[PDB]
């Protein structure tokens, strides 16, 4: 990474993480950085420990692709940018042939 | 500062409770989960709400009784109150030889009396510290030889020093008067004075 | 309804509370004067 | 001007007591792409049948205004399930189920004295169309009171064609987007991503990134 | 703990409810589709709400009421009732040889009495298991020799586990309060405490 | 299920109605314009509301009134209610020869009663199809030989499939109870129950 | 279509108005202007509004009025009343020979009887055009020979083509229903439907 | 137009004032400082409300009534209004000769009787000027010999143009009748009207 | 100016108050600290109210009243009233050579009688300044010979400048109407003005 | 609390309330199709 | 008035109810990071 | 996910009436940035001791919520004191003082 300093320091911290998950977490006093991460042993919680209340929302518009475009400077270039492009065929079988592309960089 | 009663002032027949309003006031956060739970939470402080209600009130009645409500109001002292239904003397003797251990911050008292007090206090009574202003109920009271193991209703509003001295008879509450930010009383074309309502608040 | 008559009686509260949580993050208002 | 017949322009003069019903036909979320189920609904309290088609009821509870301006935007349209049908719940709430280009046909159907679809549309000679588009959302809001009556409502999103507005459908030149190149097993091999399946074998773009 | 009444204090026969509210307290999912059908779900947990108004209390019984009451405000515990119109003793017997197979849930359940119990529970009586807090309320019985058949209205909160023992006498509701934040009670002039009622709310 | 009435239950006089109810429950979205001209739109559809009232409740009464309520919210089976005044036997005969052609799906049923029924139906009086069980209300009738022109209130909210029979005596509201979810009666201090009402919709 | 009173069914006597209640609603733009001037604008149209209240039904009046009442609400006609306290016939004669001069718009109107109608109306009664349904109310007349100048409080809402033919009896609302949305009746132990009532208002 | 009172109309003593209320309406925006000062704004204007009351009205008291209503409403003229009380004649003479100073726009009229005018005006009374329909009530009243100093309530509407002449016998209220938008009056079973009540508004 | 009253005008004896309501209004930033303690700040300046309520008035009584208070609302300035029933003349004697010393605050006040007056004040008596309008009430009294210690209930508005002079009788409270904006009085059928109030407010 | 649903179905009230007090000063809300 | 206490207190639903009008067309309230 | 003794999820599950307090300490604002002084106080009816600090009792009346978002965020709390202390309102109001970077642990 490079950090331009001359960014805020808000600004340059928003921009670390983005980059492999990460969440800064103030919550029960210290500083806590969490990760997306996948567990064998989650916490139980069924619909009758709660108050009751439950919003369920999918928006599916606007959210769901079927391929990615991602570029990067990468040094096999002369430091140029290099575009990372592919499909898939199972997210396209479904969606009814929708052409839906997420854009990264 | 005594609130007029027909005990100091037994000229002002009129200044007696017609009737009196203790109302427990402890407010608390309840939450009833939809597993059936009811659940509840209690952080402020529980304080003993009084409401005292009059008759018509003569001229000198009312004039007593008002002097005492604008003196109060303009030294800013504590109003006390004494009800006569929670004035049975059963504990006699001194309570200055009664020893009360120290750091007892729980809602029970234990204290030993060193045989120098005759009677047993009965549950229901009011029981209060002497350094404190605050007025307890006692919910329990079991006796083993000289320690009494009091229970009171309120938590301890202060930390036992080793110093307190227990108090079971001439309870004051120590009220400050609410509503009277707008109090009045009509005066009747028959001279006596009429709409005369005291809501007071233990402000320990 | 007659909702937006009232809105529009109370403009500058409507600004300062979507100014409000515009801050949560390092998003503000005050950036629209540039373009 | 979208023309009405006349028949109906005089019933809508005459009659002041109007009965209404809208005819929904939404397309079932499926895991794949193959075949097109359709659930048929209505607003109405006994069921409609359209061109042979029966509009079940009891489901539909509410319908969203549906709004145009002269800006170009998105017709967001809401119309909202009972949502204890507990057959339209599983459906919704199905794990490993897309409904991203599913799409949604709503009529505004008239009935007359006998009980039949006074006609309006010129063109088809039947009821007139309330909202044509896509499915885009959706969520059910359980409310479950501890004392008291609880609500739950389950509510379909739709607009149109463009409502992914950060959407950039493009022809990059490159080898890797032309021809949809995806690893299948060990290899990049073209698949259906490409536009068309004879891009498939279309080297046109192979040597752009070193031009 | 106990509510005091007649039963447990017979000194005090101003306590004892000069009038019970036993309410169905069912929170439901209810829907009214636009053909005319009603759709109701349940899913929050069902909970007898209990309203107890006192007669013209005298200010000891008042003095022990409000002390238990202050003690279960105190040691945050609950508070048992004993409804006396469903204490009918209609079913004689020692209950503990009795038992309830194991792996049941609903409305439904089977008990094997081995020939130990004395008379039959009539619809609308009460049902409490012997683990579980929770009253039931018996709305069908049919009874093949020894075995009985009882349909209960809420479903049994927990699977009966084979050592549940049936209790159909003296069924005690493990309620919690819900006049406390403001509980007042007024002396009057005649010297009885009036109008004292009770909101309780089984808890879980 | 059958609600209990004097007519099942007569060893229960206090279950009779002392007072029906019967809501004609229409929801239109009625707008007037300036114009003068008022204009109503339907789309939902209409049920039959009835509440019902009682009078004080001896402990049997309730104990039977109550023990067929708990059956009803436990097995989730409609109650059926029958109003004594719509009980006038006109029509008699068979309803399995008269034949009803399908396709009916409008405000009015012509049936073919091939001669085997006597009498006529009166307008005012209650209809109902035997494979439906919403309820009808008879608006006006011509007979012109043996088929009848029955004109309903609600929309028939059913196409004949040629299969139905009319009903006319013995009709029943398919009735939900209402206000279940906070369902309670006070027991006043002489043994009988009081405020008890059913607040019933037809949930066809 | 008309709405049954003692006048078309005589065998019915409950029917008939215990109380009418006509009403002037006339919209306006009023506006209170700072200098002390009010100043009204009349835009939206009048409407007369009739509110009828009915005696005691017994059950074969009510089956016949609420039979007549949801015949109304199926064919969504419109639903006509004759008040009876305007029925005073005090115009004899009959007026096919009577012409209304056409171009006639606001207050005022011009009719020539040709020597045909006798009996004088008086201020307060009503009046209505043949052709169309709106019923106006004469507030002053005055006549010279056979030439009739009449006054009515709502300006003519058509202009008089002419043809328009008097009608000075058996003048019929041509009225809508404002209570049908949730319309109950209530049957007495004493077999008798109370508090039976209608708020109808005119329709254009 | 005047307002039928048993003045001109003696045939219809239902007609007459059951009940008068003078409302004086004078909105003002009043301001409570915290230093205890309370300041008032006066801007919009002074506007005489004035109430009537009536008893029950027979049919040819009420077809009367109506019919004046009715014909204020049709021709939108202004209701006048004449209150008993106020009529006591003290000055008596020609208010021709009197001359009135011009630029007089304060709260105040200085007028020279020019010994024209016999008797003097009392405090309280109500005078009005010949040019300007509002009616002004005399607060004070000082004369030094034929000048007058006549104080009046609301502050001069106009500015004296030397042309007004005083009138202070015969004062009617140039009134304009509110809540005529829904204005109705039921007739009971007896033939009696009720219901009738006019809230009329000085529009000036 | 003065209100008028039975002592200012006797020919007037329907003036006069049937009941007074002297209500006080401090405001008070008052807050209720979590560990029972209540504090209140006095920021916002006191004032005393007067609620008047007048028997039935004939009418020339009540135009002279009306009169009197239509003056007031003209010239704008403050109404003086006497309360009578602190009219109790308990110190004789003319209070010009009575010196305040200069430099008091606060609610005590020292002032020297020079050996003058005759009569003690008693507490709950008026108290008033002869410069400031502001009206005191005397809560406590304590004389050594000539020099009088009296306590007053509002602090002192300005700090005395050795030459206020004590008006022991007479005081007259400079208040404002409250009820100007909506004042009417209705006129029964007997010939009286029912209902007349006022509810004034001491201004400064 | 509930008041989210009804902000939801009153949007467009929001904006105008919003760009009413932007257009105090020279901001406005149609500059965000820039950027 | 009152009303501003309140709005602060719900600043997020107006921010929501904001950024779901300007949806409507392409506008979104998420395009002031740049700035 | 915090970990919690296994005993104090013993309390929390048995027990359903929890007292709970919450324990303030603010910096002082001061003029100048020598020593630190720090006011202690609580939400409780009564001083609760910990670690041998008094937190004094009787001034603080509300505490707002703490949220976290997934998104880079400032975690605002607000809590307020009485505002009739007339101590801590010199604090607040004193001339020529500033808590720039004056930390609270709550």
């Amino acid at each position: 990474t490079i950090l331009d300093t001359s960014e805020s320091v808000f600004k340059n911290v928003q921009g670390i993480l983005e980059s492999f998950g990460g969440a800064i977490n103030n919550l029960s006093g210290e500083y806590r950085i969490t990760v997306e991460k996948y567990s064998t042993n989650p916490l139980r919680i069924n619909f009758l420990d709660t108050y009751g209340d439950l919003d369920l929302s999918d928006t599916t518009g606007r959210n769901k692709f079927n391929s990615v475009q991602a570029s990067l400077v990468d040094p096999a270039l002369s430091w140029k940018t290099n575009s990372i492009t592919f499909y898939n065929s199972k997210f396209k079988e479904q969606d009814k042939g929708l052409d839906k592309k997420l854009q990264l960089s | 500062m005594r609130l007029p009663d027909p005990y100091t002032n037994p000229e002002y027949p009129g200044l007696g409770f017609e009737s009196v309003n203790l109302v427990d006031n402890d407010p608390m956060i309840r939450d009833e989960l939809p597993n059936g739970k009811v659940k509840e939470v209690k952080i402020s402080a529980q304080y003993w709400g009084i409401n005292i209600s009059y008759p018509e009130l003569f001229p000198d009645e009312y004039a007593f009784l008002d002097s005492r409500l604008l003196e109060y109001k303009r030294t800013g002292d504590y109003l006390d109150v004494l009800l006569p239904q929670y004035e049975a003397f059963r504990v006699r003797g001194d309570t200055k030889s009664v020893t009360i251990p120290a750091g007892q911050k729980g809602s029970q008292i234990i204290l030993n009396t060193n045989g120098t007090l005759t009677g047993q206090p009965k549950a229901g009574d009011l029981f209060k510290l002497s350094t404190h202003p605050k007025v307890y109920k006692i919910t329990n009271f079991s006796s083993s030889g000289n320690v009494w193991n009091i229970s009171l209703y309120p938590d301890l509003f202060i930390t036992t020093t080793g110093s307190e001295k227990p108090v079971f008879n001439g309870i004051l509450f120590r009220t400050k008067l609410m509503n009277g930010d707008s109090f009045g009383s009509t005066l009747n074309n028959n001279g006596t004075y009429s709409g005369i309502s005291l809501s007071l608040r233990e402000s320990l | 309804a007659s909702f937006r008559d009232f809105a529009s009686n109370n403009s500058t509260a409507f600004r300062d509370a979507v100014e409000l949580a515009l801050n949560e993050n390092g998003t503000t208002l005050k950036s629209l004067g540039n373009s | 001007m979208k023309k009405i017949l006349d028949s109906a322009k005089n019933y809508l003069n005459t009659h002041d007591k109007l009965k209404t019903a809208c005819l929904i036909a939404l397309e079932l979320p499926s895991s794949s792409g193959s075949a097109a189920t359709y659930i048929y609904l209505t607003d109405y309290f006994r069921d409609v049948t359209y061109n042979g088609i029966l509009y079940r009821s009891g489901k539909v509870k509410s319908i969203s205004s549906h709004k145009q301006n002269r800006q170009l935007s998105i017709g967001s349209l809401s119309f909202t399930i009972t949502g204890t049908a507990e057959d339209e719940v599983l459906k919704l709430v199905q794990n490993g189920v897309s409904f991203l280009d599913r799409g949604i046909t709503i009529h505004q159907a008239i009935i007359n004295e006998e009980g039949n679809i006074l006609p309006v549309d010129p063109d088809t000679d039947g009821p007139l169309l309330f909202f044509r588009g896509r499915i885009t959302g959706g969520g059910i809001k359980d409310n479950v009171n501890t004392s008291g009556i609880g609500t739950s409502v389950i509510t379909w999103n739709c607009s149109n064609q463009f409502y992914d507005f950060d959407r950039v459908n493009g022809r990059y030149t490159d080898d890797a987007s032309h021809r949809g190149l995806e690893v299948v097993n060990g290899t990049l091999q073209p698949s259906n991503g490409a536009k068309r399946p004879e891009y498939q074998e279309d080297y046109g773009f192979f040597h752009s990134n070193k031009s």
